[PDB]
């Protein structure tokens, strides 16, 4: 007198501008989910996936990127990235035999990497075939603490940031698919991303107490993408744990999360004294910026153990919204 | 009737931890009892919570020996076979105290005894079915007026590939330039989830014509267990690789001068797990997470009871254990091109002691205090005390009424302070105040019948739970305190209708609410006033069995109400746990010959062929049977 449910395969075209939100869910339980937020109508849809294909998105969702009308999210825990339709949220295909996948920065139609971690090895595939095709060998990196992360593209080469255990900056010959230069920075930078001004601006977390690796005061870097240098550095306060670096449409103001939720100009040559949001009592995890109106989504994620909610301010501070969401949203993906 | 002085404690029938080989230990007391076990597989990580109590609460004793490694402080149960226990007690509550302190949810009591059976008694017992599924045990036993001598040995073994109808993940029909075709739920196997175990114990004990009793006893398991792909594992099972090895040993002492009214007693133990885990994947192999950990524990203790005639009985004790951790979990690559690892290596000492005094002025009212002084590491525990005490309600009917009160403390474990790709070792020692109160009943030899209900209640002040970071890896805090009352009922009765028609029966159920009462963590803290996630509201469980002539059958069955996945208790698509109504049954035909003593039994387990669900994501075999043949003396 128990029972398993299969099915509810919902059906739905949906808006032309949105916001996914990625649900890491909880590890080996499986709950994981997609959610789809509508900044036109305040009105936000969990577990899309789940109701659009019948089965469970998998274990641990990463991020999410999108190339053309094609959203491919990242599942590490499930050896996987599904691409589905951004309209109707129904599965248009998968590549699985991953390792445990991070991101995924697409080349050109047929040609995209796939960062990884617990891997010294980035996975090329080919999104047209839906197939791995082959493996970009990290230097001094192994498998039991390999480690990539974001990647951003500069001409014909990629930079990509080895964050767990790591302390470096790799250069990808995009023409080669070999890696051809390093930087090393502070220890384990978390994100990657490049500006209007052709700088790279990245955030280390600094290691943590009792490292054998190392232990420091985490710090942002803007380093020189023709040069590959590092030309400023802002240290914080030992003790933070801010979150990977993030910036919005015009790539001008940059935004991050450490106690506070600060946004600083590009050339900028200190850190501001006053921050965006004044810390409110609430678990600032996740962290994201609209590219057209600058709109500010923060996602706490309260205990960890229940679904998040993100709060939606104006680029002023204003409360716009509020809506629940799923487990511990730690990405976001614009539409 | 002393020593039990209010005291709650649920006894296991001769049958009822020798029905089934394999069996593991959770399976015993899952179906005599009625507490809650996280439990997806056969070789699984079943785990023993109490009443609306975190299994961390939940800490056991084999021979006067804390098995919970204080490295995580509980105990897998699934590493424990049925047939390798003589006595099993279960103290509940406010009564774990008179035996151990930093028992908030309970006590698990268990001790080897020699079966007295004097020459040699050779026996097999051979098992097979399910899914590949193999078993086997073997004890030869010796016997003698003064000397005393058993050695028992398991070995199971199965490669755990059963046919489930997946519809946690689907699978694709493709064609041309892969453009998706077809979509349906697969009917996979379980992937990496073969189990290998064995286990021996090799135990003798002395004795004399005055009461001075030795005993030692000695205990070796090799366990070797595939972690299974959760459902939502897309990879193939030959490229990945996810093993876990547990080779470790646990070995106590004893010796008991016991007359008339005093009683008194010491022991001496040690236990040294090895502990490794490997997760791998194809290129021709590659590690990906390998790592070794292994702890040793020294033992010391000494128990007392003097009991001056009756109406005044008096009990003292003193447990030590000594633990010794190498925890290594990563090699990591320096900055300077060195290798590095990222484990730890501590250890402290245990010492628990404890002081009881029971009076009963009549034989209806009695009372009891106990008091325990505990101490791990450097740090004194405040005194944790508990007081009992029940009365004869009605010489008709036994109807007895008891209650307790205490205090007890938890101290946070090793991994909960000094592991070191996690943090924060100043944590706090978790406080719990408690009161229990409840009802026993008893009716007699042609026929018999007992039963009685309880009512528990507990405040768990600031208690440990771990969280993620912005960083990828969690850590402890001290931020909840949960409120967690209850009750329990359990009913036995056999009436003999007729010359041999033996009908024995018991039955339990308990209503364990966990309800958070702690500060809400944020302004959408939906979780302030809700049961805590993966705690069942309702329990229940009964076995019933009967006997004619050389025949035999019994009839077990349990649910567990709605588990909720979230700490919220919404209702959500992909994280529901419908009610888990397990149902199994076992049958016997022995038969006597000259010396030997055969017997044939099979079990089935999952009846029905319920496609279900207990754990989150792990799927569940259908039904299945297994086949046990035996020979005793």
């Amino acid at each position: 007198c128990m029972k398993w449910d299969y099915g509810e395969m919902e059906d739905f075209s949906v808006s032309a501008s949105g916001l996914f939100i990625t649900n890491e869910g909880n590890f080996q339980y499986s709950n994981a989910t997609l959610s789809y937020y509508d900044p036109a109508t305040c009105e936000v849809e969990n577990e899309v996936f789940y109701r659009a294909n019948g089965f469970k998105l998998g274990d641990v969702a990463q991020s999410m990127v999108i190339r053309d009308g094609i959203g491919w999210i990242v599942v590490n825990n499930s050896h996987v990235i599904f691409a589905i339709d951004i309209n109707t949220f129904k599965e248009v295909g998968r590549i699985t035999g991953f390792t445990s996948p991070r991101y995924i920065h697409f080349l050109s139609d047929e040609k995209a990497y796939v960062t990884q971690i617990w891997d010294y090895r980035i996975f090329i595939i080919n999104p047209k075939t839906y197939e791995i095709t082959g493996y970009i060998e990290c230097p001094d990196m192994d498998m039991e603490s390999g480690s990539t992360e974001q990647m951003v593209q500069y001409g014909k080469y990629v930079y990509v940031n080895c964050w767990s255990y790591q302390n470096r900056i790799l250069k990808i010959d995009t023409e080669t698919d070999k890696v051809v230069d390093e930087l090393t920075i502070g220890i384990q930078p978390t994100s990657l991303v490049m500006d209007k001004y052709n700088k790279m601006w990245t955030i280390t977390d600094g290691g943590y107490e009792g490292s054998p690796y190392g232990y420091e005061a985490p710090s942002l870097y803007r380093i020189d993408a023709e040069t590959f240098t590092v030309e400023k550095q802002f240290k914080f306060k030992l003790g933070d744990w801010p979150s990977e670096v993030q910036l919005n449409g015009t790539r001008d103001t940059l935004y991050w999360i450490n106690n506070d939720i600060w946004r600083m100009p590009v050339e900028a040559d200190r850190v501001p004294v006053r921050p965006f949001l004044e810390f409110r009592d609430t678990k600032y995890y996740g962290l994201t910026v609209n590219p057209n109106n600058g709109e500010v989504y923060v996602a706490d994620a309260i205990d960890y153990q229940q679904q998040g909610i993100v709060y939606r301010y104006s680029p002023q501070g204003k409360l716009i919204d509020e809506f629940y969401v799923g487990i511990i949203p730690g990405a976001f993906c614009w539409k | 009737p002393m020593k039990d002085i209010g005291v709650q404690r649920t006894r296991f029938d001769s049958i009822a931890m020798k029905e089934n080989i394999a069996l593991s230990m959770a399976d015993v007391l899952t179906f005599n009892s009625s507490v809650f076990v996280k439990n997806y597989g056969r070789a699984t990580l079943s785990t023993v919570a109490f009443r609306g109590t975190s299994p961390s609460h939940t800490q056991v004793t084999w021979n006067g020996m804390r098995i919970n490694n204080p490295m995580l402080g509980m105990t897998d149960f699934s590493t424990i076979p049925s047939y390798f226990i003589d006595d099993a007690s279960l103290l509940h509550g406010t009564s774990s105290v008179n035996e151990t302190g930093g028992g908030l949810g309970g006590l698990v009591r268990l001790s080897t005894s020699p079966a007295n059976h004097e020459g040699f008694g050779l026996q097999y017992v051979q098992g097979v079915g399910s899914f590949s599924t193999f078993d086997e045990f073997l004890r030869l036993t010796y016997g003698d007026k003064h000397w005393q001598s058993s050695t028992r040995v398991v070995y199971s073994s199965s490669p755990n590939d059963y046919k489930y109808r997946n519809r946690d993940k689907k699978e694709n029909i493709y064609d041309e330039d892969k453009n998706i075709i077809g979509s349906y739920y697969p009917t996979e196997r379980n992937r990496s989830g073969a189990y290998k175990d064995l286990h021996v114990l090799q135990e003798i004990y002395y004795n004399t014509g005055e009461g001075d009793k030795f005993g030692l006893n000695a205990w070796y398991i090799n366990s070797n267990r595939e972690l299974a792909m959760l459902s939502t594992d897309y990879g193939n099972d030959m490229d990945f690789e996810n093993r876990q090895r547990e080779q470790t040993f646990r070995g106590v002492l004893s010796w008991d001068r016991v007359r008339e009214k005093w009683k008194v007693g010491v022991k001496g133990g040690y236990i040294h797990t090895w502990m490794a885990y490997d997760y791998k994947r194809d290129k021709e192999m590659a590690s990906m997470t390998r790592s070794r950990s292994k702890i040793n524990t020294f033992y010391g203790s000494a128990d007392g009871d003097y009991a001056p005639s009756e109406k005044w009985l008096f009990t003292a004790g003193v447990s030590v254990h000594q633990h010794l951790v190498e925890s290594a979990d990563k090699n990591i690559i320096s900055q300077e091109g060195n290798k590095a690892v990222v484990g730890y290596d501590k250890g402290r000492v245990e010492f628990s002691g404890s002081v009881s005094a029971k009076w009963r002025p009549v034989d209806r009212f009695a009372a009891s205090l106990v008091l325990r002084e505990d101490m791990f590491g450097t740090e004194w525990a405040p005194v944790i005390p508990a007081f009992f005490i029940d009365g004869v309600l009605s010489k008709k009917g036994n109807i007895v009424a008891k209650a307790s009160i205490s205090r007890n403390y938890r101290f946070p474990t090793l991994n909960d302070l000094y592991f070191l790709p996690g943090g924060n070792p100043d944590l706090k020692s978790e406080h719990g105040f408690t009161y229990d109160v409840g009802l026993s009943f008893s009716v007699g030899n042609v026929y018999a019948l007992s039963g009685g209900i309880n009512w528990f209640d507990s405040h768990i002040d600031d208690w440990i739970i771990w969280l993620p970071t912005t960083k990828g890896f969690f850590s402890p805090r001290n931020l909840k305190k949960v409120h967690a009352y209850g009750a329990e009922t359990n009913a036995h009765l056999d009436i003999m209708l007729g010359k041999d028609w033996k009908l024995d029966m018991n039955g339990t159920f308990s209503w364990t609410p966990s309800i958070n009462e702690s500060e809400p963590m944020s302004p959408a803290d939906q979780s302030v006033g809700k049961q805590l996630p993966y705690v069942p509201e309702f329990s229940a469980t009964v076995t019933g069995r009967l006997s004619w002539r050389t025949w035999s059958l019994l009839y077990k069955w349990c649910y567990y109400s709605q588990r909720y996945t979230m700490s919220s208790n919404d209702y959500t698509l992909t994280g529901y746990l419908p009610p888990y109504f397990m149902n199994n049954v076992t049958l016997e035909k022995q038969l006597s010959f000259r010396w030997a003593d055969l017997s044939l039994k099979g079990s089935i387990n999952n009846l029905f062929d319920e496609e279900y669900l207990s754990v989150l994501s792990r799927p569940m075999p259908g039904i299945n049977f297994e086949i046990f043949i035996g020979i005793t003396p």
